[PDB]
Protein backbone atom coordinates (compact mmCIF):
# COMPACT_ATOMS: atom_id res chain seq x y z
CA UNK A 1 0.00 0.00 0.00
CA UNK A 2 1.02 3.58 -0.86
CA UNK A 3 -0.36 7.00 0.09
CA UNK A 4 0.24 10.25 -1.92
CA UNK A 5 1.73 13.22 0.06
CA UNK A 6 -0.34 16.28 1.20
CA UNK A 7 1.81 19.37 0.45
CA UNK A 8 1.56 22.80 2.18
CA UNK A 9 3.93 25.67 1.31
CA UNK A 10 3.63 28.75 3.65
CA UNK A 11 5.63 31.20 5.85
CA UNK A 12 6.48 30.97 9.66
CA UNK A 13 5.31 34.60 10.21
CA UNK A 14 2.77 36.75 8.17
CA UNK A 15 4.54 37.44 4.84
CA UNK A 16 5.78 40.99 4.02
CA UNK A 17 8.12 42.29 1.21
CA UNK A 18 11.75 42.91 2.33
CA UNK A 19 11.27 41.61 5.95
CA UNK A 20 12.98 38.37 7.24
CA UNK A 21 10.90 35.13 7.47
CA UNK A 22 11.03 31.28 7.12
CA UNK A 23 9.55 29.46 4.05
CA UNK A 24 8.00 26.14 5.05
CA UNK A 25 6.99 23.00 3.17
CA UNK A 26 4.81 20.59 5.16
CA UNK A 27 4.50 17.08 3.66
CA UNK A 28 2.18 14.68 5.49
CA UNK A 29 -0.07 11.61 4.92
CA UNK A 30 2.60 9.80 2.88
CA UNK A 31 3.72 6.11 2.81
CA UNK A 32 6.53 4.84 2.41
CA UNK A 33 8.63 7.44 4.29
CA UNK A 34 11.28 8.04 1.59
CA UNK A 35 10.54 11.57 0.31
CA UNK A 36 12.46 14.28 -1.68
CA UNK A 37 11.49 17.86 -0.74
CA UNK A 38 13.16 20.84 -2.49
CA UNK A 39 12.47 24.50 -1.70
CA UNK A 40 12.54 26.79 -4.74
CA UNK A 41 13.80 30.39 -5.38
CA UNK A 42 12.91 31.03 -9.08
CA UNK A 43 12.79 27.37 -10.20
CA UNK A 44 16.30 26.91 -8.70
CA UNK A 45 16.80 24.69 -5.63
CA UNK A 46 17.72 26.33 -2.28
CA UNK A 47 20.73 24.24 -1.14
CA UNK A 48 20.59 25.31 2.56
CA UNK A 49 17.29 23.56 3.53
CA UNK A 50 16.86 21.96 6.99
CA UNK A 51 14.18 19.40 7.97
CA UNK A 52 12.13 18.02 10.91
CA UNK A 53 12.72 14.60 12.49
CA UNK A 54 10.73 11.72 11.00
CA UNK A 55 7.60 11.44 13.02
CA UNK A 56 3.97 10.32 12.46
CA UNK A 57 0.47 10.60 13.85
CA UNK A 58 -1.69 7.93 15.60
CA UNK A 59 -3.00 6.83 12.11
CA UNK A 60 0.70 5.93 11.15
CA UNK A 61 0.57 8.97 8.79
CA UNK A 62 4.08 10.33 8.14
CA UNK A 63 4.84 14.04 8.60
CA UNK A 64 7.92 16.23 7.92
CA UNK A 65 8.57 19.97 7.66
CA UNK A 66 11.42 21.24 5.48
CA UNK A 67 12.25 24.90 6.28
CA UNK A 68 14.55 27.85 5.20
CA UNK A 69 15.68 31.28 6.64
CA UNK A 70 14.94 34.03 4.03
CA UNK A 71 13.72 37.58 3.08
CA UNK A 72 10.61 37.57 0.74
CA UNK A 73 10.23 40.01 -2.20
CA UNK A 74 7.84 41.17 -4.99
CA UNK A 75 10.44 40.09 -7.69
CA UNK A 76 11.26 36.47 -6.54
CA UNK A 77 8.84 33.51 -7.01
CA UNK A 78 8.85 30.80 -4.26
CA UNK A 79 7.55 27.18 -4.39
CA UNK A 80 7.91 23.54 -3.14
CA UNK A 81 9.20 20.70 -5.47
CA UNK A 82 8.15 17.21 -4.21
CA UNK A 83 8.79 13.63 -5.52
CA UNK A 84 7.70 10.36 -3.92
CA UNK A 85 6.93 6.83 -5.26
CA UNK A 86 3.18 7.73 -5.64
CA UNK A 87 4.34 10.49 -8.04
CA UNK A 88 5.53 9.80 -11.63
CA UNK A 89 7.12 13.30 -11.90
CA UNK A 90 7.84 16.12 -9.35
CA UNK A 91 4.67 17.98 -8.25
CA UNK A 92 5.42 21.69 -7.59
CA UNK A 93 3.11 23.92 -5.50
CA UNK A 94 3.72 27.70 -5.84
CA UNK A 95 3.89 29.73 -2.62
CA UNK A 96 0.61 31.77 -2.82
CA UNK A 97 1.31 35.12 -1.04
CA UNK A 98 -2.05 34.50 0.82
CA UNK B 1 -5.57 20.25 31.71
CA UNK B 2 -5.09 16.72 30.36
CA UNK B 3 -1.57 15.78 29.18
CA UNK B 4 0.20 13.08 27.10
CA UNK B 5 3.60 11.51 26.44
CA UNK B 6 4.40 9.77 23.17
CA UNK B 7 7.30 8.07 21.56
CA UNK B 8 7.11 7.61 17.77
CA UNK B 9 9.80 5.37 16.23
CA UNK B 10 10.28 4.23 12.60
CA UNK B 11 12.50 1.49 11.26
CA UNK B 12 13.14 1.37 7.47
CA UNK B 13 15.21 -1.50 5.99
CA UNK B 14 17.85 -0.71 3.37
CA UNK B 15 18.57 -4.06 1.67
CA UNK B 16 22.27 -4.14 0.80
CA UNK B 17 22.67 -0.58 2.08
CA UNK B 18 23.47 -1.63 5.68
CA UNK B 19 21.24 -1.94 8.75
CA UNK B 20 17.64 -0.53 8.81
CA UNK B 21 17.51 3.22 9.77
CA UNK B 22 16.09 3.89 13.24
CA UNK B 23 14.59 7.31 14.00
CA UNK B 24 12.87 7.66 17.50
CA UNK B 25 11.14 10.90 18.68
CA UNK B 26 9.50 11.79 21.98
CA UNK B 27 6.79 14.37 22.60
CA UNK B 28 5.03 15.91 25.57
CA UNK B 29 1.71 16.95 24.01
CA UNK B 30 3.05 18.70 20.83
CA UNK B 31 6.64 19.37 22.02
CA UNK B 32 9.39 17.20 20.43
CA UNK B 33 11.64 16.92 23.49
CA UNK B 34 13.98 14.00 22.55
CA UNK B 35 15.55 12.53 19.40
CA UNK B 36 17.32 9.36 18.35
CA UNK B 37 18.70 8.64 14.86
CA UNK B 38 20.87 5.59 13.99
CA UNK B 39 22.47 7.30 10.94
CA UNK B 40 23.32 10.43 13.03
CA UNK B 41 26.88 11.27 14.35
CA UNK B 42 25.76 11.43 18.04
CA UNK B 43 24.75 7.73 18.54
CA UNK B 44 23.01 8.81 21.79
CA UNK B 45 19.58 10.09 22.88
CA UNK B 46 19.63 13.89 22.15
CA UNK B 47 17.64 16.85 23.67
CA UNK B 48 15.06 18.84 21.59
CA UNK B 49 13.54 21.05 24.35
CA UNK B 50 15.53 23.29 26.82
CA UNK B 51 13.85 21.75 29.95
CA UNK B 52 15.32 18.28 29.24
CA UNK B 53 18.98 19.44 29.44
CA UNK B 54 18.60 19.68 33.26
CA UNK B 55 18.64 15.84 33.29
CA UNK B 56 22.05 14.50 34.36
CA UNK B 57 24.44 12.24 32.36
CA UNK B 58 22.67 9.24 34.11
CA UNK B 59 19.38 10.06 32.31
CA UNK B 60 21.07 10.32 28.88
CA UNK B 61 23.13 7.15 29.64
CA UNK B 62 19.94 5.07 30.39
CA UNK B 63 17.77 6.66 27.68
CA UNK B 64 20.46 5.95 24.99
CA UNK B 65 20.54 2.32 26.32
CA UNK B 66 16.76 1.61 26.10
CA UNK B 67 16.45 3.17 22.62
CA UNK B 68 19.42 1.19 21.16
CA UNK B 69 17.68 -1.97 22.50
CA UNK B 70 14.31 -0.98 20.91
CA UNK B 71 16.34 -0.41 17.70
CA UNK B 72 17.56 -4.08 17.88
CA UNK B 73 14.05 -5.56 18.68
CA UNK B 74 12.58 -3.80 15.58
CA UNK B 75 15.69 -4.86 13.49
CA UNK B 76 14.83 -8.43 14.66
CA UNK B 77 11.07 -7.72 13.97
CA UNK B 78 11.63 -6.58 10.33
CA UNK B 79 13.39 -9.89 9.45
CA UNK B 80 10.58 -11.83 11.28
CA UNK B 81 7.90 -9.83 9.34
CA UNK B 82 9.39 -11.06 6.01
CA UNK B 83 8.90 -14.61 7.23
CA UNK B 84 5.27 -14.03 8.42
CA UNK B 85 4.21 -12.13 5.24
CA UNK B 86 6.27 -14.39 2.92
CA UNK B 87 8.45 -11.56 1.58
CA UNK B 88 11.98 -11.20 0.02
CA UNK B 89 15.19 -9.66 1.43
CA UNK B 90 15.51 -7.38 -1.68
CA UNK B 91 12.55 -5.18 -0.60
CA UNK B 92 12.55 -2.14 1.75
CA UNK B 93 10.01 -2.29 4.57
CA UNK B 94 8.72 0.07 7.28
CA UNK B 95 8.08 -0.83 10.92
CA UNK B 96 6.53 1.92 13.07
CA UNK B 97 6.05 1.91 16.80
CA UNK B 98 4.03 4.14 19.12
CA UNK B 99 3.87 4.06 22.90
CA UNK B 100 2.92 6.42 25.71
CA UNK B 101 0.33 7.41 28.30
CA UNK B 102 -2.39 10.01 28.91
CA UNK B 103 -2.83 11.69 32.32
CA UNK B 104 -5.55 13.98 33.70
CA UNK B 105 -5.27 17.53 35.15
CA UNK B 106 -4.08 15.82 38.40
CA UNK B 107 -1.26 14.05 36.48
CA UNK B 108 -2.85 10.63 37.21
CA UNK B 109 -3.08 7.71 34.71
CA UNK B 110 -5.86 7.89 32.11
CA UNK B 111 -4.68 5.83 29.05
CA UNK B 112 -1.73 3.73 27.80
CA UNK B 113 -0.57 2.79 24.29
CA UNK B 114 1.82 0.15 22.92
CA UNK B 115 1.47 -0.54 19.19
CA UNK B 116 3.01 -1.59 15.84
CA UNK B 117 2.25 -1.09 12.15
CA UNK B 118 4.18 -2.92 9.44
CA UNK B 119 4.27 -1.27 5.99
CA UNK B 120 1.92 1.49 7.13
CA UNK B 121 -0.87 -0.99 8.11
CA UNK B 122 -1.64 -2.03 11.76
CA UNK B 123 0.04 -5.24 12.98
CA UNK B 124 -0.54 -5.70 16.76
CA UNK B 125 -1.84 -3.12 19.30
CA UNK B 126 -2.18 -3.01 23.09
CA UNK B 127 -5.86 -3.00 24.17
CA UNK B 128 -7.46 -0.10 26.20
CA UNK B 129 -7.50 -2.53 29.25
CA UNK B 130 -3.62 -2.99 29.01
CA UNK B 131 -4.00 -6.85 29.42
CA UNK B 132 -4.64 -8.37 25.96
CA UNK B 133 -3.66 -7.61 22.30
CA UNK B 134 -5.47 -6.65 19.01
CA UNK B 135 -3.91 -8.79 16.21
CA UNK B 136 -5.07 -7.11 12.98
CA UNK B 137 -4.28 -9.81 10.32
CA UNK B 138 -3.44 -13.57 10.34
CA UNK B 139 0.37 -13.13 10.78
CA UNK B 140 0.11 -10.97 13.94
CA UNK B 141 -2.04 -13.78 15.46
CA UNK B 142 1.18 -15.83 15.88
CA UNK B 143 2.71 -12.85 17.94
CA UNK B 144 -0.53 -12.28 19.97
CA UNK B 145 -0.68 -16.01 21.04
CA UNK B 146 3.01 -16.23 22.23
CA UNK B 147 2.72 -12.80 24.01
CA UNK B 148 -0.54 -13.84 25.70
CA UNK B 149 0.90 -17.23 26.83
CA UNK B 150 4.07 -15.46 28.21
CA UNK B 151 1.91 -12.64 29.81
CA UNK B 152 4.02 -9.94 28.10
CA UNK B 153 1.35 -7.19 28.55
CA UNK B 154 2.47 -7.04 32.28
CA UNK B 155 5.98 -5.76 31.38
CA UNK B 156 4.12 -3.03 29.32
CA UNK B 157 1.46 -2.41 32.06
CA UNK B 158 4.18 -1.63 34.63
CA UNK B 159 5.70 0.96 32.26
CA UNK B 160 2.43 2.66 31.19
CA UNK B 161 0.74 2.87 34.67
CA UNK B 162 4.12 3.48 36.42
CA UNK B 163 7.32 4.89 34.81
CA UNK B 164 5.45 6.60 31.86
CA UNK B 165 3.12 8.65 34.24
CA UNK B 166 5.86 9.15 36.90
CA UNK B 167 8.18 10.49 34.16
CA UNK B 168 5.58 12.64 32.35
CA UNK B 169 4.62 14.33 35.69
CA UNK B 170 8.35 15.16 36.24
CA UNK B 171 8.54 16.72 32.72
CA UNK B 172 5.41 18.83 33.37
CA UNK B 173 7.04 20.38 36.51
CA UNK B 174 10.55 21.01 35.05
CA UNK B 175 9.01 22.54 31.93
CA UNK B 176 6.13 24.37 33.67
CA UNK B 177 6.82 27.69 31.75
CA UNK B 178 6.56 26.31 28.19
CA UNK B 179 4.50 23.11 28.64
CA UNK B 180 1.59 24.40 30.83
CA UNK B 181 1.19 27.43 28.49
CA UNK B 182 -1.75 28.08 26.11
CA UNK B 183 -0.86 30.48 23.23
CA UNK B 184 -4.18 31.87 21.85
CA UNK B 185 -4.69 32.01 18.03
CA UNK B 186 -3.72 35.33 16.40
CA UNK B 187 -6.91 36.00 14.38
CA UNK B 188 -6.68 37.20 10.72
CA UNK B 189 -9.23 37.55 7.74
CA UNK B 190 -8.58 37.98 3.96
CA UNK B 191 -10.82 38.63 0.89
CA UNK B 192 -10.07 37.83 -2.83
CA UNK B 193 -12.31 37.83 -6.00
CA UNK B 194 -13.29 34.48 -7.68
CA UNK B 195 -14.46 35.73 -11.16
CA UNK B 196 -16.14 39.20 -10.70
CA UNK B 197 -19.70 37.78 -9.99
CA UNK B 198 -18.20 35.57 -7.19
CA UNK B 199 -15.67 36.08 -4.28
CA UNK B 200 -13.61 34.10 -1.66
CA UNK B 201 -12.81 35.03 1.96
CA UNK B 202 -10.62 33.02 4.43
CA UNK B 203 -9.85 33.45 8.11
CA UNK B 204 -6.57 32.43 9.81
CA UNK B 205 -5.42 31.33 13.27
CA UNK B 206 -1.61 31.60 13.41
CA UNK B 207 0.27 31.85 16.73
CA UNK B 208 -1.41 29.11 18.80
CA UNK B 209 -0.35 26.09 20.97
CA UNK B 210 -1.67 23.27 21.35
CA UNK B 211 -2.53 22.06 17.77
CA UNK B 212 -6.23 21.72 18.85
CA UNK B 213 -8.35 24.26 16.81
CA UNK B 214 -11.88 24.46 15.24
CA UNK B 215 -12.24 26.77 12.19
CA UNK B 216 -15.99 26.27 11.62
CA UNK B 217 -18.05 28.84 9.64
CA UNK B 218 -21.70 30.15 9.67
CA UNK B 219 -24.00 31.51 6.89
CA UNK B 220 -26.73 34.02 7.94
CA UNK B 221 -26.34 32.84 11.58
CA UNK B 222 -27.04 29.21 10.53
CA UNK B 223 -24.46 26.49 11.42
CA UNK B 224 -25.29 25.03 7.95
CA UNK B 225 -22.19 26.01 5.82
CA UNK B 226 -20.47 22.62 5.28
CA UNK B 227 -19.18 23.27 1.67
CA UNK B 228 -15.98 24.84 3.20
CA UNK B 229 -12.33 24.46 2.02
CA UNK B 230 -10.44 23.52 5.24
CA UNK B 231 -6.69 22.77 5.51
CA UNK B 232 -4.63 20.50 7.83
CA UNK B 233 -3.04 22.03 11.01
CA UNK B 234 0.48 23.00 10.05
CA UNK B 235 3.54 23.87 12.19
CA UNK B 236 5.01 27.40 11.96
CA UNK B 237 8.39 26.09 13.15
CA UNK B 238 8.60 28.37 16.20
CA UNK B 239 6.76 25.75 18.29
CA UNK B 240 3.36 27.10 17.21
CA UNK B 241 0.64 25.93 14.83
CA UNK B 242 -1.61 27.51 12.17
CA UNK B 243 -4.84 26.59 10.27
CA UNK B 244 -7.15 28.37 7.73
CA UNK B 245 -10.67 27.83 6.31
CA UNK B 246 -11.68 29.54 2.99
CA UNK B 247 -15.40 29.89 2.17
CA UNK B 248 -16.86 30.96 -1.23
CA UNK B 249 -19.76 33.50 -1.05
CA UNK B 250 -22.21 35.24 -3.54
CA UNK B 251 -20.70 38.73 -4.28
CA UNK B 252 -22.63 41.14 -2.04
CA UNK B 253 -23.19 38.66 0.82
CA UNK B 254 -19.49 38.75 2.06
CA UNK B 255 -20.71 40.49 5.29
CA UNK B 256 -23.63 37.99 5.77
CA UNK B 257 -21.25 35.02 6.56
CA UNK B 258 -19.60 34.71 10.07
CA UNK B 259 -16.63 32.54 11.30
CA UNK B 260 -16.27 30.85 14.72
CA UNK B 261 -12.77 30.05 16.12
CA UNK B 262 -12.55 27.42 18.94
CA UNK B 263 -9.37 27.19 21.12
CA UNK B 264 -8.43 26.98 24.88
CA UNK B 265 -6.27 30.18 24.95
CA UNK B 266 -9.53 32.12 24.42
CA UNK B 267 -12.05 31.84 27.33
CA UNK B 268 -14.97 32.57 24.93
CA UNK B 269 -14.74 31.70 21.18
CA UNK B 270 -14.02 34.36 18.53
CA UNK B 271 -16.61 35.34 15.85
CA UNK B 272 -15.52 37.32 12.74
CA UNK C 1 11.37 8.13 29.81
CA UNK C 2 11.68 5.46 27.13
CA UNK C 3 10.35 1.90 27.55
CA UNK C 4 12.28 -1.35 27.44
CA UNK C 5 11.11 -2.88 24.09
CA UNK C 6 13.22 -6.07 24.52
CA UNK C 7 10.76 -8.77 23.28
CA UNK C 8 10.52 -9.55 19.54
CA UNK C 9 7.49 -10.80 17.51
CA UNK C 10 8.68 -14.46 17.56
CA UNK C 11 9.53 -14.59 21.32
Amino acid sequence: IQRTPKIQVYSRHPAENGKSNFLNCYVSGFHPSDIEVDLLKNGERIEKVEHSDLSFSKDWSFYLLYYTEFTPTEKDEYACRVNHVTLSQPKIVKWDRD
Amino acid sequence: GSHSMRYFSTSVSRPGRGEPRFIAVGYVDDTQFVRFDSDAASQRMEPRAPWIEQEGPEYWDEETGKVKAHSQTDRENLRIALRYYNQSEAGSHTLQMMFGCDVGSDGRFLRGYHQYAYDGKDYIALKEDLRSWTAADMAAQITKRKWEAAHVAEQQRAYLEGTCVDGLRRYLENGKETLQRTDPPKTHMTHHPISDHEATLRCWALGFYPAEITLTWQRDGEDQTQDTELVETRPAGDGTFQKWAAVVVPSGEEQRYTCHVQHEGLPKPLTL
Amino acid sequence: TYQWIIRNWET
